């Protein structure tokens, strides 16, 4: 326009104020092109995101928003910051698209799940990311997709959350589109199509710990389909109490499957896998174990609890009401958004939401 | 039992 430019980023363009200079991409994803920079005025390396198709449709919409929203309302020190959000576009009508601005952290989880590690860290890595999602959650809000590539860290050993496009409230209904959700990390009530509740969440959490001990991803899946085949394999086949909570037809599948004993949680985690025990109690490999075996179990409803995993004898040992206890995040209620507005009426909300802030 | 102050991702 006049103070912004855009810069020629993958196989699109780029469109950033101009103190934003110097665009290095780093994030290929459906969620959008991100590439960290440096702001001139900040004077601080930031992370710009481009929101992939913001109305490409009904649902796209019903997420640009809802992560915009999210960003702003939500403030922890274990939550990315929001730097800003800036338009191109000057008209409602040629608005086109919008980049957000969030702090830049320096590594990736997956980046740490390439390393070994000491039960001081990683203990506390789990805090601080048990820390951020109390608090989207004492707020009614789930993340539903934390991975790895949705969690950041740094030199000084700290880590915030990421990406919310997902992010929303009670699943009133199966994860109808859990499509998005990515494999190796759903959670069986997204897989057999159920219900989710708040601690979805904790079962990523899970597979993200087991990844951290082990290396290699927890359950390889081949497809949407096989996935089930090897959280069963490993965890062993449900009880019949929890298929009879599967819809009808989920039912019959589940239950036709071979069934499996499973291996028990000294087996899939043995101690050489966990960090050298020192002499210490808190911080031990069982007790690692212990966590570890209360998130990674197929029913929900028999499934730990961020409140009690913060409690949980390896967690536990670095806690502060100031970071568990915190206050929820305030929505003004715009969440009302379940009604999926239409794409136009949808960039209104957008547009606007966007500008002010 | 302090919190870290370092992590070596590289």
């Amino acid at each position: 326009d006049n103070n912004f430019y855009s810069v020629e980023i993958g196989d699109s363009t780029f469109t950033v104020l101009k103190r934003y200079q110097n665009l290095k991409p780093i994030g290929s994803g459906a969620q959008g092109i991100v590439c960290a920079a440096y702001d001139a005025i900040l004077e601080r390396n930031v992370a710009i995101k481009k929101l992939s198709r913001p109305f490409q449709n009904q649902t796209h919409a019903k997420r640009a928003y809802r992560e915009l929203v999210l960003m702003k309302c939500v403030n922890h020190k274990n939550i990315i910051g929001l730097l800003n959000v800036f338009t191109p576009q000057k008209s409602l009508e040629e608005f086109q698209d919008v980049y957000i601005v969030m702090e830049l952290m320096d590594a990736n989880l997956c980046q740490v799940i390439q390393m070994e590690l000491d039960h001081e860290r990683m203990s506390y890595l789990l805090y601080q990311m048990l820390c951020g999602i109390k608090h989207l959650h004492s707020a009614g809000i789930i993340h539903r997709d934390l991975k790895p590539s949705n969690i950041v860290v740094k030199s000084d050993c700290t880590l915030k959350i990421l990406d919310f496009g997902l992010a929303r409230t009670a699943g009133t209904s199966f994860m109808m589109e859990p499509e998005v959700v990515t494999r190796y990390y759903r959670a069986p009530e997204v897989i057999l199509g159920m219900g989710y509740k708040e601690n979805v969440d904790i079962w990523s959490v899970g597979c993200i710990m087991g990844e951290m001990v082990c290396h290699k991803i927890l359950f390889p899946g081949r497809d949407y389909i096989d996935q089930w085949n090897k959280v069963i394999e490993q965890l062993g086949t449900p009880c019949p109490a929890f298929m009879k909570k599967l819809q009808p037809t989920v039912r019959n599948y589940v239950e036709n499957r071979p069934k499996y004993a499973g291996y028990s949680f000294e087996k899939l985690f043995p101690d050489v896998l966990f960090p050298a025990d020192s002499e210490h109690n808190k911080l031990k490999a069982s007790q690692a174990r212990d966590l570890l075996s209360k998130m990674l179990v197929i029913d929900a409803s028999k499934r730990i609890s961020v409140d009690e995993a913060l409690q949980h004898p390896y967690i536990n040992v670095w806690y502060d009401p100031s970071e568990a206890e915190a206050p929820p995040p305030k929505i003004p209620d715009k969440q009302l958004d379940e009604r999926e507005h239409t794409i136009e009426e949808w960039k209104e909300l957008i547009y606007k939401e966007v500008m002010d802030l | 039992p302090k919190r870290p102050t370092t992590l070596n991702l590289f």
